[PDB]
RNA sequence: AAAAUGUUUU
RNA sequence: CCGUAACUUUGGGAUAAGGGGGACCUGAGCUGUCGUGCACCCGUGCGGUGUGGUGGCGGUGAGGGGCGCAGAGUCCAGGGGG
RNA sequence: UUGUACACACCGCCCGUCAAGUCAUGAAAGUUGGUAACACCCGAAGCCGGUGGCCUAACCGUUGUGGGGGAGCCGUCGAAGGUGGGACUGGUGAUUAGGACUAAGUCGUAACAAGGUAGCCGUACCGGAAGGUGCGGCUGGAUCA
RNA sequence: UAUCAGCUUGUUGGUGGGGUAGUGGCUUACCAAGGCUUUGACGGGUAGCCGGCCUGAGAGGGUGACCGGCCACAUUGGGACUGAGAUACGGCCCAGACUCCUACGGGAGGCAGCAGUGGGGAAUAUUGCACAAUGGGCGGAAGCCUGAUGCAGCAACGCCGCGUGCGGGAUGACGGCCUUCGGGUUGUAAACCGCUUUCGCCUGUGACGAAGCGUGAGUGACGGUAAUGGGUAAAGAAGCACCGGCUAACUACGUGCCAGCAGCCGCGGUGAUACGUAGGGUGCGAGCGUUGUCCGGAUUUAUUGGGCGUAAAGGGCUCGUAGGUGGUUGAUCGCGUCGGAAGUGUAAUCUUGGGGCUUAACCCUGAGCGUGCUUUCGAUACGGGUUGACUUGAGGAAGGUAGGGGAGAAUGGAAUUCCUGGUGGAGCGGUGGAAUGCGCAGAUAUCAGGAGGAACACCAGUGGCGAAGGCGGUUCUCUGGGCCUUUCCUGACGCUGAGGAGCGAAAGCGUGGGGAGCGAACAGGCUUAGAUACCCUGGUAGUCCACGCUGUAAACGGUGGGUACUAGGUGUGGGGUCCAUUCCACGGGUUCCGUGCCGUAGCUAACGCUUUAAGUACCCCGCCUGGGGAGUACGGCCGCAAGGCUA
């Protein structure tokens, strides 16, 4: 554009797409398990991730997926929920901070412990 | 319609210069003559003279001779224009610019009258960056 | 002269 | 006197709805009209005309004030909206 | 050699209804809030403007008081509240609409080759659905030169 | 932020008065009708502002913690009082909401001061010591007050520094792990030998900050602190992430699209360097990862620094308002621009030179920076203002001139259909093949006469005209634009153009008319698994006219307008002018304006474009920022509706 385009009409950058809006500004959130349950991956995967439905303490309800192999958490239990996006899973956006509240660490890790919220074993 | 008078022998210059051709003309303008005296000392045309109108009894013509060295090589690397009429640009004393590093020659209308980069320098004076010739 | 279609391997 | 919606065929809907003031005493100026009278055009002897008159009558009144439970004080005289 | 959206290579690719599930969103008799004001009614404190018959040590007295002040009272303004009609906006809503994704569901084969009626653009009507047809246009088609 | 276009009536101005520290519609009376706004008023959303901070090559982008400056506020709303000074935090008055006391009559209160509690939250500390230092209030002073401040506690929250050992040690020991069963690897690692003592722990010495303060005596909260001597033992002191690619670092075992991993590409379906564990390794290290947020990479909003023929992107076209922009030249102004001078840009930060903490972080100090602004003195090349010329851009005059440019009216012929009549008789029609259909009530065919509507064969394309959409029988009437020309005239009057307005194929809509042919819908016949199609026979709106409306197209050259320059070659349309023979014209040239093709330089991702640019440049406008959702919803505008526009 002209220089006097320009100036009677400058430019305008893009919006910035945010990712977690459950969190409204927080690393992690804390939640209630409304539903724990399984879920089938989309394709070329296939499994039974394991997700809840958390009611969040911004008074958002939101899918959460819970890694590692091992799982404790039910009905309302307390959880803390972080950001992290599981990629063959739609509609997936947040991840259950093991370790935290009531959900605990995966059981025999030996490799990663503080992803997964596991004490050191002497 | 013509805008810049300026731009137009820049244009007619880089266009003769790249298609090899030994003299371009063009309507005289007094600033158009210095730009063109200041190149001939510079090195970047053969020589510049303005002629009387005799075919159209108009007005004068400004014809610049260009110089190719040995073997067809050009003397000019490239000419650009600067302080365009949409939007002008001013350099003050310490903040003129420096053209292929220093190798060409920013033409620059002071107060002075037309002064090259280095010399507006020297002296210690800006102006109106018109050109960056090299 | 008209004359349709072709799941999920691993 | 202020103000008034959905909708609309742009006319409406509408007095939508919803508000304020009103009478009495006093009252500054403003006006309608006539007026003896001033000068004047006078075609006068015209059954006239334009300036112009302190005043009378009437209309209207800002402001100030009085009294009562109540000033459209009686009779008369839409309820409204979806 | 030409065309191609095919390269798993035409036993290719690919379109839209319908049926099922999931997610986000629109409409909707209504319903439930919120915000910002408006027009009136009433109006505390208070300053200001009046008034003050009541109360008043300094001042002045013709030494019976007066001056000046104060309580009180009235008026304007005035927060809040009341009443009314709008403006904006959030949630929710029987019902309903299309979008996205998922069976490896059903129905055809519309497009990609001249896709078997060349395709597409605007518009119009028609049809379970793709689509069909008319009118004008385009080549991002071609036959025959 | 325009999906907010009108806002304001003490409002804008005037005069007199009042008021105030003070100017002022600050207030009041009277007079006038102003004031603001598409260069965005008014309204909505969000927000304390800045020195700075983070990032970045820079330009920028994000941000407003500590520290420092200004502002605002102190339970919510309002009000004044006192005072030199008041949003009066630890004041007063009233009201509201709260909490508390009450003998029920009435009273009391405001941690967004310091510490602290509840609560909310992913998340942020002690109900500490001292006025010794600096600062403040009062007092003549001694002095008193100071949750300012100086300090300490707490937390790896950040930055910085240090330690967890150092040298020697092959016999390359065991043990793990791997293996080709040879060995390899962990590994100089260990064992073993000799050393050192920072930190920690134990113990001793022990400050500065005070050139203060106090008449003196005396006087340090921090504080037995820092620093430092001695002692102990190599001891009391290493974890976290990662190892498919980007990306530094690989194998075995287990699992078998399961369990799981992932930032993207992807991995797992029996040989997984990608899951889980182990050995080994790599990056970091009192940290290491994850999440959130910001900048970078992203030239991915491109001023620096991008684009729009086909990738997303040229408005359908023009006219034209604001605005942007401006051919040659004289004079002048000195606003932009440029150069000095003075003032200012506090400090801290930041850059840098010195200095101090054992070094560093940090701290002190000198300078720079503070990218500007104001004042003032100069310069006049350019931009602009004022003013005067010039004609080459532009427009006009006169003459020449091409054409389906447009509007109106009349009118010509062929063909179709229908009608009437003659003739004649069995089919006609239609298709891939058929049938529906029409026809002995005489069709088809054939001839004559007539009616009517619509479109104009040939000319006619490789062409002309128009801003685009578009424009073809002929004639007349009315009318627009273009091209050329040597003289002539005006003298930059130019270009572009947001918003706005007009024009804008076809279809469609409204009223009336018309209706031959054609023909959506429709009916029937065929084809077919079906055929709401192709094909066939019928056939209504429509196609036509008048006047409106709609305002969209692959409205395309998918290429906005203007201008200048940059090889040619070769067709063709229009106007001149020149030449020879003519004294026509054939011909050649040449010039100006179109319109094609080929093609160089150049450009492009390629295809291709290439003087009619998609090349080299300057001016202005429109537009693009991944694909869908979607040119859809909501809102608004336009329309009779269909819908269009904005989005
Ligand atoms: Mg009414
Ligand atoms: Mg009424
Ligand atoms: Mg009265
Ligand atoms: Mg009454
Ligand atoms: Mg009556
Ligand atoms: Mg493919
Ligand atoms: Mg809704
Ligand atoms: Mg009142
Ligand atoms: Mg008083
Ligand atoms: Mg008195
Ligand atoms: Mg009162
Ligand atoms: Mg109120
Ligand atoms: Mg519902
Ligand atoms: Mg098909
Ligand atoms: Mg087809
Ligand atoms: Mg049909
Ligand atoms: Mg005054
Ligand atoms: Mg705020
Ligand atoms: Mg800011
Ligand atoms: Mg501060
Ligand atoms: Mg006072
Ligand atoms: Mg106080
Ligand atoms: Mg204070
Ligand atoms: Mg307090
Ligand atoms: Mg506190
Ligand atoms: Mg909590
Ligand atoms: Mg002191
Ligand atoms: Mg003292
Ligand atoms: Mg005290
Ligand atoms: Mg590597
Ligand atoms: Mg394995
Ligand atoms: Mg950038
Ligand atoms: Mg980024
Ligand atoms: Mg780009
Ligand atoms: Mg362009
Ligand atoms: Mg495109
Ligand atoms: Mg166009
Ligand atoms: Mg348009
Ligand atoms: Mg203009
Ligand atoms: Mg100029
Ligand atoms: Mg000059
Ligand atoms: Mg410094
Ligand atoms: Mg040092
Ligand atoms: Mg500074
Ligand atoms: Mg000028
Ligand atoms: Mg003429
Ligand atoms: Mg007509
Ligand atoms: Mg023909
Ligand atoms: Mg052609
Ligand atoms: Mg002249
Ligand atoms: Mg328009
Ligand atoms: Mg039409
Ligand atoms: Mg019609
Ligand atoms: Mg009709
Ligand atoms: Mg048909
Ligand atoms: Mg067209
Ligand atoms: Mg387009
Ligand atoms: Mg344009
Ligand atoms: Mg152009
Ligand atoms: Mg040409
Ligand atoms: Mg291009
Ligand atoms: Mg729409």
């Amino acid at each position: 554009p002209t220089i006097q385009q320009l100036v009677r009409k400058g430019r305008t950058d893009k919006i910035s797409k945010n990712k977690t809006p459950a969190l409204k500004g927080s690393p992690q959130r804390r939640g209630v398990c409304t539903r724990v349950y399984t879920t089938t991956p989309k394709k070329p995967n296939s499994a039974l991730r394991k997700v809840a439905r958390v009611r969040l303490s911004s008074g958002i309800e939101v899918t959460a997926y819970i890694p590692g192999v091992g799982h404790n958490l039910q009905e309302h239990s307390m959880v803390l929920v972080r950001g992290g996006r599981v990629k063959d899973l739609p509609g997936v956006r947040y991840k259950i901070v093991r370790g935290s509240l009531d959900t605990q660490g995966v059981k025999g890790r030996k490799q990663a412990r503080s992803r997964y919220g596991a004490k050191k074993e002497k | 319609t013509m805008t810049d008078p300026i731009a137009d022998m820049l244009t007619r210059l880089r266009n003769a210069n790249q298609a090899y051709h030994d003299q371009t003309s063009m309507p005289h303008s007094k600033i158009k003559a210095g730009i063109a005296g200041i190149l001939k000392s510079e090195g970047y045309i053969a020589d510049y003279k303005v002629n009387e109108p005799k075919e159209g009894e108009v007005g004068k013509t400004l014809t610049l001779t260009l110089k190719y060295g040995e073997n067809r090589e050009r003397s000019i690397a490239g000419v650009r224009r600067i302080s365009k009429p949409g939007l002008r640009v001013y350099a003050k004393s310490t903040a003129l610019p420096k053209v292929l590093g220093g190798l060409g020659i920013a033409i620059i209308s002071t107060s002075q009258g037309l002064l090259t980069d280095k010399q507006a320098h020297e002296k210690s004076v800006g102006g109106e960056v018109l050109a960056y010739v090299w």
